[PDB]
Parts: structure tokens; C-alpha cells; sequence
């Protein structure tokens, strides 16, 4: 019916998808090894849209996880949520990889394991006779997720041409350049494949993570154990129309169709306010829906590093405001009434704009059926500031003679560096041209 | 005896069993003088138990407060927020779609001021 195959790949893409499947059992009322609660069918009306359909009421995840590093998968099998995963769909015990840290490693390893990489991931494709598409849950940081992920964006474009492609990709961190220095090279090589060899992306910045991780979360030493908490909730938040029973844009080709203006303009800004557990003691007094979307357009919950004074000459075109759970829908048109009076979104002068709001009932659970949740999927034309940030860090590195002799020994014979530079400037010029 | 039965019909038309002179239905007397003293105890209870039901159990004292907060402009914290918000819409001659936008900014000035007697302010309409 609407079966999606997630493509978890890389050192960071496997960990953000590990707790994504772990989030799904707590809201479906199911255990990874059994069914102890009856809340799975009376409370939740649809479960076989991301999981594989049941053979013994055991909803297998439709997931594949490949990585060169064996460290990310050795921290999985000792956890009690790995018995839900199957040891025959992806790998058996003692799976390995390369050495290995290179963008050209996984780019060259795709055609030497070409027979095996297109054998076991295609067995899940013909399980349903109407496949939705493929989401590449991969990474941009490092050479593991960026090297091999650029290969599958090409060969799955023609072997599966009538399928939706759209990824939840995480952006790397640009604070210092000591541990990694190959960061401007492997990022722009995948970013070219994300626009012409891929339809849509969902950007997730790393410098904007610790802006939120010290905002309300109150940590002193930033660890990697907090990167899975902001990411796994908004992943399950994006499929609330798709997993839980909704009516309009209840498919993944429903939501993405109403937000993309044009190809190579698909970078969607994400926002999510409620992350604090001591808000729970004051939501008993009928906290309404009239105050939760006034702060979405206000740049506080954003996960995109952008300029603060560059929003006057940029214009919103498509903005999504997803409320979940208890909505009190007699005032949801009242919340959309107050949008035109502030004009917090700059509107495009050539065409109409749209503020789309939708709702779906959440899990039968006490932290879910009590507190209001707001998921934002914006589309603003100030996203070229990240593309100006990555390009200015790209041409400055090529004048310092950095990784021009250390990178072209394997499988690179011609200069494909300006092939990425002009196509990035094509994106940056067509964005500003789009508001005439 | 006119005004008592005026009270008794408007409480008969409300519930037909919610009548004010309950537990006082004592019969009349045959006397040349003392039947006005019979009326003098029938008045005093029937209008007293009509007062506290409307004023306290139906909160008619709270309805004049919301009248005071807007017409007399007493609670001015939400009001000057709304009064600043009538400025950007009345800096032009009046149109038909403007009162559909005044109620947008009224309840946007209301629930940013987070009061708990706000159900008494949802009975307010805007005339332009």
C-alpha cells in the first residue's frame, strides 16, 4: 500500500535511525519482542506503513543499515531493542567494512559490492505491489555516510524511476577544522547529488543543535548522546498524518507535493517547540492552540543557521504548521485567523502563499494525550546563507593547496571541483530570481 | 402582588420547577386587616431568594465587570494592546472586511494577557 523503505547509512545515520525505530514501539503500544498491550489496534488504527506487515503480530522494521565502521552496530545487539531487528535482512553477526575514512572509499566500494548491495535490499521491494519510495537516512559528516550515499542516489534513480525520493539528512558541524579537514570536499559532492539526483531533502544543521541543546536542556559538556533526542521525535512527528489515521496529505507524496516550488529548491526549514518535561504541570488548565503557532514563525525553534537581518528581502512561499494530539479543533481556524494580521511571513510578490495546518490524534499515552505539540516544515528563501557559508569555505580551501594532491590518487582524474561550484551558484541565483 | 407574580412567571418559564417561593405556600386568612401582613412576608422571601440565585449562582456581578473592563476601560493592559491594534486598521476609511479583522486583533490582545475571567469577555462583540 504505502510502504516506505528507510535507507539508514553511515556513522551518524545509523544512530539517528536506531532510536527512530525505538520511538515507534513506545507509541504503538508494542514491545520489540512481544505484544503485551492491547492498545495497538483500538488506539492506533494503522501500523503497517513503516513496519513490515505482520506474520505473528511481529511488526518487522523495513530497515537496512550499512556502514564501514563496525562500532555503531556493536552498540546495538546488547540493547534489548535489537531482537526486533532481523539478522538476515541486512547482515548476520560479525559484519565489517573498510579501514576507513575517505569520500572516495565508499564511492569506489559501491561497484565492487554491486552484486550484494542490490540483492537483499530489493527483496523488501516486491513485498508490496505499490511501493511508496525510498528515504535515505544518511549523513553528510564524515566520509562514510557521504561516500557511499552518493552512489545510491544515482543507480536508484533509473532502476526505480516512479518512486519518491526525499531524505532526512544531517548537516555537519563547522566550529573548528582540526579533527576533520575534508569537510568542505565530501559535503559539496553529496550536495550536488541532493538537488539533481534527488527530489527533496530535510536539512538538519549541527551548529543549530547545540544552540537548542543549551537553550532549555541545560548541559555543560556537549556529548553525542543528545543528538538522537531532537532528531527522533521530529521524524515520527513528520509521519503523524501517515502513521496515525489522517485524511489530507496522509502520504509522504502528499506533504512534499504541497511545499516544493520547483526542483533544486527543496530545502525545508524545521521547527519544534515542546521539549521540556516541567511544562506538564500547567497543561492541565486547557492550554489552547491559539498560542502555539505564534512562536513557530518567530525564529526561536529553528534548526537552520541563517542571518537575522536577511529576512526582509526574502519571502516565505510555503509554510507547514502541524498540530498533534489534543487540538481543540473549534479554535484551529481561530489560530489561522491571527496569521494575516501580523504578517510574520513575508509573502512572495509574484504569486500566492499558503499556511497549511493539519491535525492527527497521537498515541494513547499520558505524555502524548496531554501536551500540545507543534511541528513546523517551513520553506524560506534565506537558505542560501548556508550555501554562501559552504561555498566561501570551499573556494578558500582550494587556494591554500589543501587536499589537491592527497585526494586525486584514487578514481579521480579530472577536476570536478568547479562542476560543484557552478551548480551550487545555480541554486543560489535561482532562489533570488524566484521572487520577481 | 403584581410584581411577585411577574417574578413567578419568569421563573416558571425557565424550568417550571425552579420557583422562588418554595417552602412558603401557607394559605390565606379571613381578616379585615391582617392580609396585607400576609403579603408582607410573601414579598420579602420571594425577592431575596431571587437575588442571590442570579447574582452569585449565575454570576451577574461578573458580567458588569467585563462591561467595566471595556466600556469604562478599567483593565487597560489588554485594552491598550487592542487600542494600538485598532490604529493600524482605522488609519483608513471603513470597509466591510475591517470588522472581521478587529475581532482577530481583539482576541489576540485578549489571550496574550492570559486572564481567567476571559470567558466573560468572549460575550463581547464589535460594532463598526
Amino acid at each position: 500500500p504505502r510502504e516506505i523503505i528507510t535507507l539508514q547509512l553511515g556513522q551518524c545515520g545509523n544512530q539517528i535511525g536506531f532510536e527512530f525505530w525505538k520511538q515507534l514501539c513506545a507509541e504503538h503500544g508494542i514491545s520489540p519482542e512481544g505484544i503485551v498491550e492491547e492498545f495497538a489496534t483500538e488506539g492506533t488504527d494503522r501500523k503497517d506503513v513503516f513496519f513490515y506487515q505482520a506474520d505473528d503480530e511481529h511488526y518487522i522494521p523495513r530497515a537496512v543499515l550499512l556502514d564501514l565502521e563496525p562500532r555503531v552496530i556493536h552498540s546495538i545487539l546488547n540493547s534489548p531493542y535489537a531482537n526486533l531487528y532481523n539478522p538476515e535482512n541486512i547482515y548476520l553477526s560479525e559484519h565489517g567494512g573498510g579501514a576507513g575514512n575517505n569520500w572516495a572509499s565508499g564511492f569506489s566500494q559501491g561497484e565492487k559490492i554491486h552484486e550484494d548491495i542490490f540483492d537483499i535490499i530489493d527483496r523488501e521491494a516486491d513485498g508490496s505491489d505499490s511501493l511508496e519510495g525510498f528515504v535515505l537516512c544518511h549523513s553528510i559528516a564524515g566520509g562514510t555516510g557521504s561516500g557511499l550515499g552518493s552512489y545510491l542516489l544515482e543507480r536508484l534513480n533509473d532502476r526505480y524511476p516512479k518512486k519518491l525520493v526525499q531524505t532526512y539528512s544531517v548537516f555537519p558541524n563547522q566550529d573548528e577544522m582540526s579533527h576533520v579537514v575534508v569537510q568542505p570536499y565530501n559535503s559539496l559532492l553529496t550536495l550536488k547529488r541532493l538537488t539533481q539526483n534527488a527530489d527533496c531533502v530535510v536539512v538538519l544543521d549541527n551548529t543549530a543543535l547545540n544552540r537548542i541543546a543549551t537553550d532549555r536542556l541545560h548541559i555543560q559538556n556537549p556529548s553525542f548522546s543528545q543528538i538522537n533526542q531532537l532528531v527522533s521525535t521530529i521524524m515520527s512527528a513528520s509521519t503523524t498524518t501517515l502513521r496515525y489515521p489522517g485524511y489530507m496529505n496522509n502520504d509522504l507524496i502528499g506533504l512534499i507535493a504541497s511545499l516544493i516550488p520547483t526542483p533544486r529548491l527543496h530545502f525545508l526549514m524545521t521547527g519544534y517547540t515542546p521539549l521540556t518535561t516541567d511544562q506538564s504541570v500547567a497543561s492541565v488548565r486547557k492550554t489552547t492552540v491559539l498560542d502555539v503557532m505564534r512562536r513557530l514563525l518567530q525564529p526561536k525553534n529553528v534548526m537552520v543557521s541563517t542571518g537575522r537581518d536577511r529576512q526582509t528581502n526574502h519571502c516565505y512561499i510555503a509554510i507547514l504548521n502541524i498540530i498533534q494530539g489534543e487540538v481543540d479543533p473549534t479554535q484551529v481556524h481561530k489560530s489561522l485567523q491571527r496569521i494575516r494580521e501580523r504578517k510574520l511571513a513575508n509573502f512572495i510578490p509574484w504569486g500566492p502563499a499558503s499556511i497549511q495546518v493539519a491535525l492527527s490524534r497521537k498515541s494513547p499515552y499520558l505524555p502524548s494525550a496531554h501536551r500540545v505539540s507543534g511541528l513546523m516544515m517551513a520553506n524560506h528563501t534565506n537558505i542560501s546563507s548556508l550555501f554562501e557559508r559552504t561555498c566561501r569555505q570551499y573556494d578558500k580551501l582550494r587556494k591554500r593547496e589543501a587536499f589537491l594532491e592527497q585526494f586525486r590518487k584514487e578514481d579521480i582524474f579530472k577536476d570536478n571541483f568547479d562542476e560543484l561550484d557552478n551548480s551550487r551558484e545555480i541554486v543560489q541565483q535561482l532562489i533570488d530570481e524566484y521572487h520577481a | 402582588i403584581l410584581s411577585t407574580g411577574k417574578y413567578l412567571n419568569v421563573v416558571r418559564e425557565c424550568g417550571h420547577d425552579v420557583t422562588c417561593p418554595d417552602a412558603k405556600e401557607i394559605t390565606y386568612t379571613l381578616k379585615e386587616q391582617a392580609y396585607v401582613e400576609r403579603i408582607e412576608k410573601a414579598y420579602n422571601y420571594a425577592s431575596k431568594v431571587l437575588l442571590d440565585f442570579l447574582m452569585e449562582e449565575e454570576e451577574l456581578v461578573a458580567h458588569l465587570r467585563s462591561i467595566k473592563h471595556y466600556f469604562l476601560m478599567d483593565q487597560g493592559d489588554f485594552f491598550v494592546h487592542f487600542m494600538d491594534l485598532t490604529e493600524e486598521e482605522l488609519k483608513k476609511p471603513v470597509d466591510d472586511i475591517i470588522p472581521t479583522r478587529l475581532e482577530a486583533l481583539l482576541e489576540l490582545a485578549l489571550r496574550m494577557s492570559t486572564a481567567n475571567t476571559d470567558p466573560f469577555k468572549d460575550d463581547l462583540k464589535i460594532e463598526l
